[PDB]
DNA sequence: AAAAAAAAAAAAAAAAAAAAAAAAAAAAAAAAA
DNA sequence: TTTTTTTTTTTTTTTTTTTTTTTTTTTTTTTTT
């Protein structure tokens, strides 16, 4: 691949190809297993979702190892929770220490006690949410230079050997796969980190004092095209709207609990186009 | 969908007799794994002794 | 004793058996418990609704229901009166009589997924004031609204809520997946006739029901579904109606008079009249808000100058700014030193101006401009 | 070993009593008059019948009877600035009802007290009420366990229980669970708890209070007002009784520079006392207004003119310096170097010479620690940023004359 | 291209969560009889 | 062999440190002139 630097400066049959592309990943497993024998880690890095190939991998090979399935996609995830669940669920040694590399200490003096006890770890999206930072992969990187810890792992992203210097790649003892299927990201894309009707629902759990204030508010909105708090405060006195101004802070806020006007510093912006704001004025009458 | 797609965890242990030589017998008795192993430890020893003498 | 002290005991703002303004939403509920039950299926439910709007009277209803105590076990857990946000599950092994090893939340976490696989019969576990479990991460609120997608599992999860949009925004993940939403309910605010149906429900309880005439009911209920709707400020006010009424009149029929006092009550130091009026005199005459408690008492200095007063110190300067902002007036930004404190007015001009009633005074202060 | 005496102490079975004395205290009738006044107006000894709060009481009373007497419990908020006899009026509401209840005029009821301020944690107010009604120190978790316990489960005969929350502010945090149990436990059936929880702050279920805390908190409120003069001079006259070791216009005095400036009535009765012992010196048997006005102008103090006049002649200079400064460029806070050149100018007017920077520092670090100023530390000298605390007239006036 | 608002980001204070330490309690080993 | 004392380990409770939320202030971007 060779980008050119001047942009920068001027700036069916698809279930069958499937089908055998993944018959032909799946013709590679042993060939994983005798690379994984002999002291490499496996990554893939194609264009489609890997996390089925892998699932498949841990199914029809690792059946009866100890596998530590990682989703590293997942926006929740720490490597506390990773290397809790390596010294209290394998190694029934307790919570882990909070320093993450004396724990990986802890975990490599634990794993040189016992060999011929082999811990595979599937890490899909090893570029994941929670991953990108260097400690993530400083501590990857040291549990997969141990020679019990085996690793398999995808990488999806265009910028993952950003974060892994020569030393983390010589940790990373990798064996690159093209395992380039194309199956959508449904999976990777679900989670957390990836209106007009809304305003409507909102404003059908509204009392009749509510509904009076937020009426004030958008026809001041509407008929000069924020808002301050003092005529607000005045509209919703000379109409009984409020007993104080206190009152008003409280409804204020509750209107900003909901996402229907913008403080802003008090200036009160509602931060959907007039013309809408004109369909919803008329919906009314 | 999967049984390991959950929303609460990430981390998914399948421990099966672990306590506090990955290969079948199959293919290591077979006689290419047995010159590979002999070859590669050769080539490492010597590698590891000549590096040795380097630093010595 | 009398009557006014028996409308007193019988609308007691507590536990009732009889829920007038609530009779499409326990039917509601009693169809989503019906088909879960009859075909055997799971569910999440999510119920929330204002402060007073009748969730967990339904709900408590609904747990002492004869029918529903054959075929599922229930089971109801107040969220605020849990130590910790991960202790819910021991707590839960404590409403199961489960067995555990013990000792760490995992091991409770695990029998209760053991519970949950090969269990006699189903769960209706109800959680209260569910916001209480909200937490950075909140695993155990996705722990806990995932079981209905344990494999085999039969428990059905009612959360009990305020906010409208708390699975909007606190639990998005689940909905990715369609099975894993938790179906919502709202509780709506109470109207007038609504009111109006619960105070005759509660007044004809005892036979009290000629202390109250309908008018004063229907302007009371008017009043509360104007501005709150929930039916603790109705009984609330109900209450305090009879009695200022028994204390006022020691049988008389509470009038309109008296409930129209109760609803215009519910709905002066020299020193802090000089501190007002010079803090209301900087407001006025520049339109920087940022006033600092040094600012103010050097202003409140030439004020109290120009009037023959002997001015306090800071040191009582700061007590008397303190004094007032308990009544609600100001509201004062604390800073490392009391110079710098930033005191900003939250009650409008003609509020204080009102408050003060010296209208000679503070029209002499605004006159005063040349202290400032 | 003490660890019997802990076990016994977490268990309540000693008492917590104190060292007594070796000498007998004094007798009332070797006491004069004035120390008798003395003793009279102190704040500690509160009277039977309070004065100027007989509304506050009649509504309290009428609350707390009516709360015991339906059987059902429920929830009252007083508030006020402080001395305003919150408390003092509520104690005694509950004990007036103590002794008609050992009288059987009114069905009986075990009162419990809590304060916010007593505690280190919100959660060790669970500690606290469980320790009153058995006397066992447990964790906090237990003590909330046996409380729920308590307060759910119907058991006849449950007696009604009346508890008092003083600062109710300090229990609010964060999370709002302790406060939220104790307003939720009355509206439970099985309850006979009536809380009455008193404040400072009118506006607290509004400002700091959840929607479901303040909708369970109430609208039953009382608001204890400020004293008048007249109501300070009736308090202190009543705290005087048919003595006259105080004038009539020196009580009236004390008043009105009193509820002027806060409305407390513990200001009033410690200047009251103050003058009582400046008069016990003048070998006066009465306390005269001219003893009023020294302990007005004592306890009311005023001392920022008096640390400039006492202060030296190189800080005399640097007050007018970091005046002269503020005056010279608007702004309020100053930097040492701007200082310092004004220092030069106004020391080569006066015709004296000045330290050295370095000691214009031990003198600015010599009127921060005073508060004159407010400086910084001085490991960034000749940068460091000098508020001047003081007013600029005060220094015009304590140098000028 | 500058003046002025405005939203995003940083600093800081304050409160909670988690880790660590210390004490209480229960189980085990060794002496008393 | 059975009972009582002293050691050891576990569990609970309290303290301290680190992280997280929340408010305030700054600050770089965007709109108007
Ligand atoms: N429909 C009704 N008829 C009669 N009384 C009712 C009704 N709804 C609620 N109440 C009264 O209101 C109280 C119960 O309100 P509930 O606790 O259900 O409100 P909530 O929404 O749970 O409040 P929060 O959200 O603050 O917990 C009981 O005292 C009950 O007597
Ligand atoms: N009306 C009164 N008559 C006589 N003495 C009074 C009166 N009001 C207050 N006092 C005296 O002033 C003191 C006020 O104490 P109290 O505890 O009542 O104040 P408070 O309002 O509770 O203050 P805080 O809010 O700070 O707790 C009492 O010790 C009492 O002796
Ligand atoms: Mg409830
Ligand atoms: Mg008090």
């Amino acid at each position: 691949f060779v980008p050119e630097s001047d942009g920068y400066f001027h700036s069916a049959e698809h279930e069958g190809s499937i089908n055998a592309i993944m018959e032909e990943y799946r013709s590679y497993f042993p060939k994983w297993m005798c690379i994984l024998n002999e002291g490499f880690n496996i990554l893939l890095y194609g264009l489609g979702s890997k996390h089925q190939l892998l699932q498949s991998f841990h199914r029809e090979v690792l059946h009866k190892q100890t596998v530590l399935v990682v989703n590293g996609f997942f926006p929740s995830l720490t490597i506390k929770d990773m290397l809790d669940s390596i010294t209290s669920d394998i190694l029934d040694a307790g919570i882990s220490p909070a320093n993450p590399h004396e724990a990986v200490d802890m975990i490599e003096e634990e794993f040189a006690l016992i060999p011929e006890t082999h811990l595979f770890l599937i890490v899909h999206n090893l570029d994941g949410a929670m991953l990108r930072n260097v400690k993530a992969q400083a501590i990857l990187s040291r549990l997969a230079r141990i020679p019990n810890i085996h690793l398999l792992a995808s990488i999806d992203h265009i910028n993952t050997p950003l974060l892994w210097d020569q030393g983390k790649l010589c940790s990373f003892n990798f064996s690159w796969w093209d395992c380039t299927t194309m199956l959508p990201y449904t999976n990777e894309t679900a989670f957390e980190n990836s209106a007009l009707s809304s305003m409507r629902s909102v404003f059908s759990s509204l009392t009749t004092n509510s509904r009076g204030i937020y009426m004030l508010i958008v026809k001041y909105q509407l008929k000069n095209k924020g808002m301050p708090f003092r005529d607000l405060y005045s509209s919703c006195r000379e109409a009984f709207l409020v007993s104080s101004d206190l009152a008003l802070r409280a409804q204020l806020t509750e209107f900003l609990d909901h996402k229907l006007v913008k403080s802003k510093r008090e200036q009160l912006t509602i931060p959907i186009d007039g013309a809408l704001l004109q369909q919803f004025l008329e919906e009314q009458e | 969908m999967d049984p390991t797609i959950s929303v609460s965890k990430g981390c998914f242990v399948y421990k099966n007799g672990a306590t506090r030589s990955l290969l079948g017998k199959e293919v290591v008795q077979q006689p290419f794994y047995e010159e590979y192993r002999k070859a590669w430890n050769q080539i490492n020893d010597h590698i590891a002794d000549l590096q040795h003498r380097s630093y010595a | 004793r009398n009557k006014y002290q028996n409308a007193r005991r019988v609308l007691n703002s507590a536990e009732t058996q009889n829920l007038p303004g609530r009779e499409s939403q326990l039917q509601e509920l009693r169809e989503f418990f019906s088909n879960h039950l009859e075909s055997q299926t799971s569910g999440s439910l999510y119920v929330s609704g204002q402060p007073g709007t009748g969730k967990t009277a339904c709900l408590s209803l609904l747990l002492r229901d004869p029918d529903f105590s054959k075929r599922l076990q229930r089971v109801y857990i107040n969220c605020t009166s849990i130590a910790s946000v991960g202790a819910v599950y021991k707590k839960l092994c404590t409403e199961l009589q489960l067995k555990v090893s013990g000792r760490t939340e995992r091991d409770h976490l695990e029998a209760i997924q053991r519970h949950l696989k090969t269990a006699k019969r189903m769960l209706l576990l109800v959680l209260d004031e569910i916001d209480q479990l909200c937490t950075s991460r909140q695993e155990v609120l996705y722990t806990i609204f995932e079981w209905p997608a344990l494999p085999g599992s039969r428990i059905l999860l009612v959360g009990i809520a305020n906010s409208l949009d708390l699975t909007d925004r606190a639990l998005m993940r689940l909905n990715a997946r369609c099975e894993l939403k938790p179906r919502l309910m709202h509780f709506p605010p109470y109207s007038k006739q609504q009111i109006v149906e619960i105070f005759k429900s509660r007044l004809a309880e005892a036979e009290v029901l000629d202390v109250f005439p309908p008018v004063t009911l229907q302007l009371l209920a008017a009043k509360v579904s104007a501005i709150s709707g929930d039916v603790r400020r109705a009984l609330d006010i109900g209450r305090r109606v009879v009695e200022i009424a028994e204390q006022q009149k020691r049988l008389k029929p509470v009038q309109v008079t008296q409930v129209a006092a109760v609803l215009n009550k519910v709905y002066f130091p020299l020193q802090q009249k000089l501190m007002l009026c010079t803090l209301v005199l900087m407001l006025r005459n520049e339109r920087n808000k940022d006033i600092s408690m040094g600012r103010l008492h050097e202003v409140y200095r030439r004020v109290c100058a120009k009037r023959n007063i002997l001015a306090l110190d800071q040191a009582e300067f700061t007590g008397t700014v303190d004094l007032v902002e308990t009544r609600g007036i100001l509201r004062i930004m604390r800073k490392k030193e009391p110079r710098l404190h930033k005191v900003l007015l939250q009650w409008d001009e003609e509020e204080v101006h009102a408050a003060l009633s010296d209208k000679q005074l503070i029209a002499s202060i605004l006159s005063d401009t040349a202290c400032l | 070993t003490p660890s019997q005496k802990m076990k016994k102490i977490r268990a309540g079975e000693l008492s917590p009593s104190m060292q007594q004395r070796t000498d007998l205290p004094a007798k009332d009738s070797s006491k004069s008059e004035l120390q008798l006044a003395r003793e009279q107006l102190h704040v500690s000894v509160v009277p039977k019948s309070l004065p100027c709060r007989e509304r506050e009481f009649e509504n309290i009373y009428a609350f707390l009877e009516g709360k015991i007497q339906d059987q059902c419990g429920g929830c009252m908020y007083v508030s006020g600035v402080p001395g305003t006899g919150k408390t003092a009026t509520v104690t005694g509401v509950i004990r007036t009802l103590q002794r008609m209840a050992k009288q059987n005029e009114l069905p009986a009821f075990e009162y419990l007290e809590i304060n916010g301020m007593r505690l280190t944690e919100p959660r060790q107010a669970y500690v606290q009420i469980y320790k009153q009604l058995t006397g066992k120190t447990v964790s906090w978790e237990q003590a909330h366990a046996l409380l729920e316990k308590r307060f759910t489960t119907p058991a006849p005969r449950r007696v009604t229980t009346v508890l008092l929350v003083d600062e109710l502010d300090i229990l609010c945090n964060r999370r709002q669970d302790v406060v939220y149990n104790l307003l939720d436990w009355p509206t439970k059936s099985a309850a006979k708890l009536v809380v009455v929880t008193i404040a400072n702050t009118m506006d607290l279920p509004e400002r700091l209070l959840m929607g479901k805390v303040t909708s369970r908190l109430g609208l039953t409120r009382l608001t204890f007002q400020p004293y008048s003069h007249k109501q300070l001079q009736e308090i202190v006259t009543a705290r005087l009784g048919g003595s006259e070791t105080f004038k009539g216009e020196a009580v009236q005095l004390v008043a009105r520079k009193v509820a002027a400036v806060s409305g407390d009535a513990r200001r009033a009765l410690d200047i009251c006392r103050r003058a009582t012992e400046i008069a016990d010196t003048a070998a006066v048997k009465c306390v005269t207004m001219l003893h009023v006005q020294q302990a007005l102008a004592e306890m009311i103090a005023s001392a920022k003119v008096q640390a400039i006049r006492n202060c030296s002649r190189m800080e005399q200079i640097f007050l007018q310096a970091i005046a002269a400064e503020v005056t010279r460029t608007g702004v309020e806070e100053t930097t040492f170097m701007g200082v310092y050149q004004q220092v030069e100018t106004i020391a080569a007017f006066m015709g004296v010479t000045f330290p050295p920077p370095g000691r214009a520092l031990r003198l600015c670090s010599k009127l921060g620690a005073e508060r004159l100023i407010i400086s910084e530390h001085s490991r960034n000298d000749l940068f460091q940023k000098i508020l001047l605390n003081v007013s600029a007239d005060d220094i015009h006036y304590a140098l000028r004359v």
